[PDB]
């Protein structure tokens, strides 16, 4: 049925000054009847709509800086950014207005590389005040690490807990490139009271093996 | 080019109906067309429908059409999109957007939250530090934003003296409907019982505002 266009890589870690390239796979051919191929690029940045980078496989949009070009066959296309400023990191999407309905890439998330960092670790428990309530909320903070990808798993007296974890992520910062993440489990007070070892382990790149940190109640 | 102004926030029950709006502006002589599309967390970025704003042609993706009604005020030229029947899924921002055969440009999105939760303010509970908290004179703190609706929340750090090392996680969806986050910040441990850490949090639809000090 839709036009299924396919990005890739999915996320692409580069330095500034970089020369990045990204793919995009069209299921179908997008040259148009008129000659034209209407395959267009976008850059989303955090917080705002999309802005138009090229259109129609290699124009470049009015006001766009000239590190950016595109280039492709009627299937096949490539967006390059021939040296990656600090401005250009977000995510991108590649888009078909050839065939209706109009159809968008999953995207692309440029971000910037850096050597591995291992997360700090630090579990904190309930508040007497939340407890009060009905609730328990054990949190545990892996801060200032990289890459993104991460593994928390929660234990709570050695029974692996699934699907009663939440993650967030901060975006990537600004000075040192690292990420951090909270996984919060939450256990209604009655839970929370019946057992003693709460334990989140983590496993990451920068790790020599899983830490966990812990505490007995 | 065209300058879209796109309409408010919206915040709907299931069932509901919203009217979204695009102001529409520019001295140019291109033909442009105006197009909506949906970004979601389930589905990323899907294009609704085109109109043509000289007659108000419309075409739809198949997907939308019955969902969506695409109009042209021609007067006021702002352009507007009726949803109908809305569920969780069309939880999303739509932006409407203008098309030249040189371009185009995007409005700024209008935020669509379909739910049946009520305004709450937020429960706020320290993440106190301690030994478990601490990583070689560096210790780290936080508060606990939790059962609040709708976003966002804002949260300072000392009355927003402390801004250097501070997270404000992105917030949670619970399956409560109500949203979550975390505020944590990261401190030298010597400075613990000596300088007070508060966390301020405002929650401006409910009017609640609460400082919570932290500490072990």
């Amino acid at each position: 049925s839709d036009i299924e266009l396919t990005q890739s890589p999915l996320s692409l870690p580069v330095s500034l000054g970089d020369q990045a390239s990204i793919s995009c796979t069209s299921s179908q051919s997008l040259l148009h009847s008129n000659g034209d191929t209407y395959l267009h690029w976008y850059l989303q940045k955090p917080g705002q709509s999309p802005k138009l980078l090229i259109y129609t496989l290699s124009n470049r949009f009015s006001g766009v800086p000239d590190r950016f070009s595109g280039s492709g066959s009627g299937t096949d296309f490539t967006l390059k950014i021939s040296r990656v400023e600090a401005a250009d990191l977000g995510i991108y999407f590649c888009s078909q207005t050839t065939h209706v309905p109009y159809t968008f890439g999953g995207g692309t998330k440029l971000e910037i590389k850096r050597a591995d960092a291992a997360p700090s670790v630090f579990i904190f428990p309930p508040s007497d005040e939340q407890l009060k309530s009905g609730t328990a909320s054990v949190v545990c903070l892996l801060n200032n690490f990289y890459p993104r990808e991460a593994k928390v798993q929660w234990k709570v007296d050695n029974a692996l807990q699934s699907g009663n974890s939440q993650e967030s992520v901060t975006e990537q910062d600004s000075k040192d490139s690292t990420y951090s993440l909270s996984s919060t489990l939450t256990l209604s007070k009655a839970d929370y009271e019946k057992h003693k070892v709460y334990a989140c382990e983590v496993t990451h790149q920068g790790l020599s093996s899983p830490v966990t940190k812990s505490f007995n109640r | 080019q065209v300058k879209l102004q796109q309409s408010g926030a919206e915040f709907v029950k299931a069932g509901a109906s919203v009217k979204l709006s695009c102001k529409t502006s520019g001295y140019t002589f291109n033909n442009y067309w105006i197009h909506w599309v949906k970004q979601s967390p389930g589905q990323g970025l899907e294009w609704i429908g085109e109109i043509d704003p000289s007659d108000g042609y419309s075409n739809y993706n198949q997907k939308f059409k019955g969902k969506a009604t695409l109009t042209v005020d021609k007067s006021s030229s702002t352009a507007y999109m009726h949803l109908n029947s809305l569920t969780s899924e069309d939880s999303a921002v739509y932006y409407c957007t203008s098309s030249t055969s040189v371009g185009g440009s995007w409005g700024q999105g209008t935020t669509v939250t379909v739910s049946s939760a009520s305004t709450k303010g937020p429960s706020v509970f320290p993440l106190a530090p301690s030994s478990k908290s601490t990583s070689g004179g560096t210790a780290a703190l936080g508060c606990l934003v939790k059962d609040y609706f709708p976003e966002p929340v804002t949260v300072s750090w000392n009355s927003g003296a402390l801004t250097s090392g501070v997270h404000t996680f992105p917030a949670v969806l619970q399956s409560s409907g109500l949203y979550s986050l975390s505020s944590v910040v990261t401190v030298p441990s010597s400075s613990l019982g000596t300088q007070t850490y508060i966390c301020n949090v405002n929650h401006k639809p409910s009017n609640t505002k609460v400082d919570k000090k932290v500490e072990p």
